[PDB]
DNA sequence: ACAGATTTTATGTTTAGATCTTTTATGCTTG
DNA sequence: CAAGCATAAAAGATCTAAACATAAAATCTGT
């Protein structure tokens, strides 16, 4: 009888044996052409005029921001340009402008990343807003440290004056990495200092599942609706469209062939080197993580490119190999007996088919 | 390397050196662009005068409850206890947030140690003990300027150690949380800690549901040791209605006369207060703020609410009040019908200070009495208590004579409050997208120079033409029968068209030539719309060793 | 049948069930007593039981001993032995 | 030595030794006994700890002059079990019978009940001064069998419950307590009778603060839960039979986000819209999940979003039902079916 | 340049997160 | 419809890597 409603739902609730296989094939290549193509010539023209209607609000986002209150964007298609348009070339001078000289810092977070890590991203706010440090008592016993470090935080702005000295843009904050518990409740957290601006984004429906009564009231959201049918080109990067995204849509390891895809010789060469080191420690010890108990050592990692006239010596080595662990494509720490091991955290499987579809043809 | 790649990466933007005077506020000219800036510099001035007035109120009354709790509590917990000393008195604060500092009383030969323990630092009873063990002795040693192993020895120890008694007070932060068995080994454990004659216990229990929970998982023996002495203690911001009510007070006497509250502002300020009980005063105040930030941001008018602006009326400013309804129906003339105060603050303020001092009654909410004077039924709100029949004759109000309240009122006829702190949010995502239309605006002045002229208008956007399937689509869906059916809502001719339409790219060009290219590029946006509504959760699959099949999981409404 | 025997409410009957299970009459569905060595038991310590998080009604318990055996048990002269048997 | 020292039962092994072999000029052989009571009570328990124990009067000297013997204390005869074939002497404890407790409980709290402040408070306001040691032994003795066969069957042989129970019950029966009851036995039996057939051991003496709408989404919850979905359309048409077997005594059964939300706006009652599901509906259900009364199917670092996530109710029978006549509604008319 | 301050090697101690394996709650399916 | 048959997902054994932690020897810093 009726499709909208939860009596059209129970009525709703209660065969073709064609897969893709007979679909028309598609290739990766003309697949991005022919999707790049219809994204800037579909509908260019009135998505400008609707962004150009849309951006009139701005100085009503930034009055509300003023006040303390933190600020989601949601709806369809991608706020990821409009929300770094609104907080980079808008709101940062306009908020140095009526502060007084220098721009106010950015912190955008990608949260449409899997491999986004709430470790450093209280590394970069506390390098940037550089807080004081905790003293021994207000540790505690083993107590996490971010939020003990975060309350205390709170604690010591209470008191400052209320001038924004940071704004942290999340886009997509309802994304992979970013949705779990911890993460939420750092930014929960954090988002009741007044002297950071919280402006975020959201896509799932169920979304506002992720949020207590406490969490809502810490983040004091003020919800907006953005809605102009972007194709999100960027959000779709990190994930495979060939398998529809129904498989390994969290590994992160698309993201790393999109990067390596066109880096640099040298360094594509040296991680074929460090990914066959690794596949060759798996065998030696069932698709297993890469974790560090099979990684490869610094030194004969540094001995195996000098072999193979990659990097001469350790400071080249570590300044090319900074740039991989700043993308999580690799991750460098120390073993027990205190031997440093870099290892690639990717899915012997995942391993594999990026060497023999990137790497392997040179 | 691409920065949208990237994750987390601070910016600096590159401010122009291009700067004016007083420029940079957020409150733009109204009537479209056509007031002064003083005028905006003055709204913006009273503002913050007013907001600052009543958020000092609001953290008075949000101190005074703080210490008044935990005066209470800290009253609670000692009590002038006469019980012999072989049980430890149980607190069970109703409904509290953990957020409160229990001050524990300093006295002269015993410590008074406040060991807090939370979920997440409670895994099992041996970190339980050792972490409060650890408290114990950092708290003792700090109060009184080797080592000792972390263990309940140290509690018998204490008296050899410092030389002073020892009083522990045990505060579970969420005790609703923390999984029942190791809770109570870990009361079981405490209860070995009476041997020594020198140490008293006291547990406090955060609880937030009821007490009926708490007798549903523990032991029976925990409880019958825990009831030889507890004390229910109701702590919560919502009960008894008596700080709900010095807020809104506050807020009444912050705009006075100046503003006026509409009925259907405050029936919404009721309707989502009721539901909420857990957080509601911060709640309430975030309303009430938003709603006055609002007020004074869209609302031209609000620059004339102090009589000495009154002079300051222009011609647009006239030309624009000329449509008020009430001034159909009904300078100078303005001024001797807006300085009159509005008597019904007064006469509720009144009515409730009457009311609370000596009839007797407390349990009442003055939004709700504020709310039933507004619509004019308050005999249907007095006499509920059945009490006041005697006074009646004078607690009778004359109706509402007001005119141009308009101009000055705090309301949401435009939608603006419900949609930005308590949106639809799945009403409005699908509202968005089966009616595309009111999204994207139509336009055809520049459709002769655009590229797209004639596909704009025939077709729809993909995500939402898919979304339109979807929806009259079944619970089970063929990926196969879907993007048939998808293609077959596709113009054939016209993409085909577009195609040619771009000399630029050769590719593209090469690939058109290709008798199935339209079959293809629908194909391709077919994939890419379901990957939309994967990522948004309008869709999900089954199986992805068949992944044949899909589920929708949102209906429209 | 019918002296009276007072049929027990619920909650008097729960200190009879954790009596029980407290005696080593009943055990948990799948639990196993006491780890091998140290550091099992420590993992163990560390995990959190789904078992200890379901309401303490709908616990599903196994038996120590069988009905046949508790017939066997039991003298003829009581009172529920009628009942030992289905 | 310092006890801080020793970390591993080898380090035990040699600060026990270098203690002993400094009490060497004692002048007869000496056996000190180390008693663990309550062994088998650790909260770090496992099979391979008591051995250790066990064997470790092997590794001591065997000529020192003081000799550590060991008496532990278990209590569960299953764990001893596990030691069964080491040959240990070993004192069996059985329980205690009615009777036996009966006697030990009057034993060790007839002289406690006499010397209750409250009963001599009571005598001296009801001004009874004609009395005897023997009287008052006499009326404690009374409580405690009165109190024992009116509650053994509950209790069973318990002495701890059984003090509780006698604490709990003694303020009651002496405020119960005049001129002629005390000289007649049977006239407190008949005038307290309410302390002795139902017992009072739980906290209320002798519901939740949630809003309407999470007492909403709570009875939606539970109604997915013991609800087959097949029957859920047949049951909800509001606009070969159903099973007996009485589901709601089994564990609640798994369904799915979209469901609950669906049969959550189909109970709500029309207030002033069928209440569309808001930012209030999703926030209250998340806070109903952090109180523990709506559990996920997944282990920590739960992700409420993944199409793989499923809710069950988390409360019994008891709460919803008083929940529902909380709000006034119904909540056996959906279970009709089910009586 | 001598004692303090920092570092380097070397563990112990809890929390957060992983995959394997076993069992059993789901569907598929005739009347 | 149930049984059979199949795959699937919950509950937990078993484990590792990381965050948090202390400590003794050797190095690096200022008078």
């Amino acid at each position: 009888s009726f499709l909208d409603t939860f009596e059209g739902y129970f009525d709703q609730r209660k065969k073709s044996r064609h897969t893709m296989s007979m679909a028309p094939d598609v290739t990766r290549e003309e697949f991005s052409l022919v999707s790049n193509f219809f994204n800037e010539n579909f509908q260019k023209r009135p998505r400008q005029k609707l962004f150009e209607i849309q951006k009139k609000m701005f100085p009503q986002y930034w009055f509300e921001l003023t006040q303390g209150f933190s600020l989601l964007f949601y709806g369809v298609g991608s706020k990821r340009n409009f929300l770094e348009e609104f907080a980079i070339d808008y709101l940062s001078p306009k908020i140095a402008y009526s502060q007084l000289v220098n721009s106010i810092p950015c912190l955008i977070l990608n949260g449409y990343n899997p491999s986004c890590n709430y470790r450093d991203v209280f590394k970069e706010i506390t390098d940037l807003l550089v807080p004081a440090e905790l003293t021994r008592s207000e540790t505690k016993y083993w107590g996490n440290h971010v939020i003990l470090q975060i309350q205390k935080m709170i604690d010591f702005y209470k008191n400052q004056p209320l001038d924004i000295k940071l704004i942290l843009v999340v886009h997509n904050l309802d994304g992979p990495s970013i949705r779990k518990n911890t993460f939420q409740t750092m930014l929960s957290f954090l988002s009741v200092i007044r002297q950071i601006a919280i402006v975020a984004s959201t896509d799932h429906i169920y979304a506002p599942l992720l949020w207590d009564n406490m969490k809502a009231q810490n983040y004091n959201f003020v919800f907006h609706d953005i809605s102009n049918f972007e194709p999100s080109t960027v959000e779709s990067t990190f994930q495979d469209v060939m398998k529809m995204g129904k498989s390994d849509t969290s590994s992160g390891a698309e993201g790393a062939k999109y990067v390596l895809q066109s880096l640099t010789v040298n360094s594509k060469k040296m991680y074929k080197l460090l990914i066959e080191t690794q596949m060759q420690n798996m065998g030696n010890l069932g698709p297993k993580r890469g974790t560090q108990r099979t990684g490869v050592e610094l030194k004969l990692f540094n001995h195996l490119c000098a072999a193979d006239f990659i990097a001469s010596n350790e400071i080249a080595l570590r300044s090319m190999l900074r740039e991989f662990i700043e993308h999580k494509m690799a991750n460098i720490t120390k073993n027990n007996s205190g031997m440093e091991i870099i290892w690639v955290p990717y899915t012997y499987a995942e391993l594999e088919k990026l060497l023999k579809t990137v790497l392997n043809t040179l | 390397f691409a920065d949208a790649q990237r994750s987390h990466y601070t910016v600096y933007p590159s401010l122009p050196q291009s700067n004016k005077n007083d420029k940079h506020i957020p409150f733009v000219k109204l009537l479209s662009g056509k007031e002064s800036e003083v005028n905006v510099e003055k709204r913006w001035e009273l503002y913050h005068q007013l907001h600052s007035h009543f958020h000092d109120q609001v953290d008075h009354i949000i101190d005074n409850i703080e210490a008044d709790l935990k005066a209470e509590i800290s009253d609670l917990l000692y009590s002038e206890t006469t019980q012999k000393r072989r049980c430890f008195n149980t607190i069970f604060l109703l409904g509290s947030d953990s957020t409160t500092k229990i001050e524990l009383k300093d006295e002269s030969s015993r410590y008074n140690v406040l060991i807090e323990l939370t979920p997440k630092e409670s895994p099992n009873v041996r970190m339980m003990l050792r972490r409060s063990m650890y408290k114990l002795y950092s708290a003792a040693d700090a109060e009184e300027h080797n080592d000792v192993s972390y263990d309940l020895s140290l509690v018998e120890n204490f008296k050899r150690l410092f030389g002073k008694d020892l009083a522990m007070v045990f505060n579970f932060k969420d005790v609703d949380s923390i999984n029942f068995n190791t809770l109570d080994n870990f009361i079981i454990l405490l209860k070995s800690a009476f041997k020594y004659d020198h140490v008293k216990i006291s547990l406090i229990f955060n609880i937030n549901t009821n007490l009926s929970n708490i007798e549903k998982n523990l032991r029976q023996s925990t409880i019958r040791l825990l009831k030889r002495n507890y004390h229910k203690l109701d702590v919560s911001s919502n009960k008894g209605f008596k700080y709900g009510n010095q807020i809104f007070q506050s807020f009444l006497d912050t705009v006075d006369g100046k503003l006026n509250l509409s009925d259907r502002f405050v029936e919404f300020i009721l309707s989502k207060m009721a539901n909420n009980t857990n957080h509601n005063l911060q709640l309430l105040t975030k309303m009430l703020d938003y709603s006055l930030m609002s007020y004074f941001f869209q609302n031209a008018f609000s620059v004339f609410i102090d009589p000495v602006n009154v002079d300051f009326l222009n011609d647009d400013y006239l030309k624009i009040l000329s449509r008020c309804p009430t001034f159909m129906f009904f300078e100078e003339f303005f001024v001797e019908f807006l300085v009159r105060e509005n008597p019904i603050n007064g006469h509720a303020k009144f009515v409730a200070r009457f009311l609370e001092e000596e009839l007797n009654i407390t349990n009442f909410n003055l939004i709700e009495l504020y709310h039933n004077l507004l619509i004019g039924k308050l005999d249907s709100y007095l006499d509920r208590w059945s009490a006041c029949k005697e006074y009646k004759d004078r607690l009778h109000f004359e109706p509402i004579d007001t005119i141009f309240q308009e101009l000055f009122t705090l309301d949401n006829r435009s939608g603006l409050l419900t949609q930005s702190i308590f949106p639809s949010y799945k009403s409005n995502i699908e509202d968005n997208l089966l009616s595309w239309e009111q999204v994207l605006p139509s336009l055809d002045k520049e459709n002769y120079d655009t590229l797209s002229g004639d596909l704009d208008k025939i077709m729809a956007p993909v995500l939402g033409q898919l979304f339109k399937l979807y929806r009259e689509a079944n619970m089970t869906i063929n990926i196969y029968d879907f993007y048939i059916a998808f293609r077959e809502t596709l113009p054939k001719e016209e993409i085909l068209n577009f195609i040619r339409k771009d000399p630029s790219n050769t590719k593209l060009l090469e690939l058109a030539e290709t008798p199935d290219a339209f079959d293809k590029v629908a194909l391709i946006l077919f994939m890419q719309a379901i990957f939309a509504f994967e990522n948004m959760g309008l869709i999900k699959f089954q199986s992805t060793k068949s992944y044949d099949l899909v589920e929708k999981c949102v209906w429209r409404g | 049948r019918i002296n009276t025997i007072k049929l027990w409410l619920k909650k008097d009957v729960k200190n009879v069930w954790e009596n029980l299970v407290q005696l080593d009459f009943f055990t948990e569905k799948s639990a196993v007593g006491l780890r091998d060595n140290a550091t099992a038991a420590f993992y163990a310590s560390n995990y959190q039981f789904q078992g200890t998080m379901i309401p303490f009604d709908l616990r599903s318990y196994q038996m120590q001993i069988i009905l046949q055996e508790l017939r066997r048990i039991i003298p003829k002269s009581n009172m529920y032995y009628s009942w030992t048997q289905l | 030595y310092d006890p801080l020292q020793v970390e591993e039962p080898f380090l035990l092994v040699k600060t026990l030794h270098n203690i002993f072999v400094q009490y060497e000029s004692l002048q007869e052989k000496t056996c000190l006994f180390l008693i663990l009571d309550g062994f088998d009570s650790l909260q770090d328990l496992d099979a391979a700890l008591f051995n250790k124990y066990i064997k470790l009067n092997e590794l001591l000297p065997k000529d020192s002059k003081i000799n550590i013997k060991f008496i532990y204390t278990m209590l569960e005869t299953s764990f001893l079990q596990r030691y069964s074939t080491h040959c240990i002497p070993t004192v069996m404890f059985p329980r205690y019978n009615v009777d036996e407790v009966s006697t030990i409980l009057v034993m060790s709290r007839c002289g406690e009940l006499m010397e209750d402040s409250c009963l001599r408070k009571r005598i001296i306001e009801e001004q009874i001064t004609d009395c005897t040691d023997d009287q008052f032994q006499n009326v404690a003795a009374n409580f405690i069998h009165l109190i024992v066969q009116a509650f053994h069957s509950y209790t069973g042989n318990d002495i701890f419950a059984l003090n509780d129970l006698i604490d709990f019950k003694w303020p009651k029966y002496v405020s119960r307590i005049t001129k002629e009851n005390i000289f007649e036995p049977l006239a407190l039996y008949k005038s307290a009778i309410k302390l002795f057939l139902s017992t009072d051991d739980n906290l209320s003496e002798n519901t939740y603060d949630l809003s309407i709408i999470s007492k909403y989404l709570l009875i939606a919850s539970y109604i997915c839960s013991y609800l087959e979905p097949r029957y859920d359309a047949s049951i909800f048409s509001r606009k070969r039979k159903k099973k007996e077997v009485n589901p709601r005594y089994l564990q609640p059964s798994l369904f799915a986000i979209e469901r609950l939300l669906a049969i959550f706006q189909a109970i709500f009652p029309i207030q002033g819209s069928l209440m569309k599901a808001n930012i209030e509906v999703f926030q209250n259900l998340s806070e109903l999940h952090t109180l523990k009364l709506i559990a996920t199917t997944m282990n920590k670092n739960i992700d409420y979003l993944s199409p793989k996530v499923r809710w069950k109710v988390n409360v019994p029978w008891e709460i919803i039902k008083e929940i529902s006549e909380s709000v006034h509604f119904n909540i056996s008319d959906y279970f009709s079916d089910i009586h």
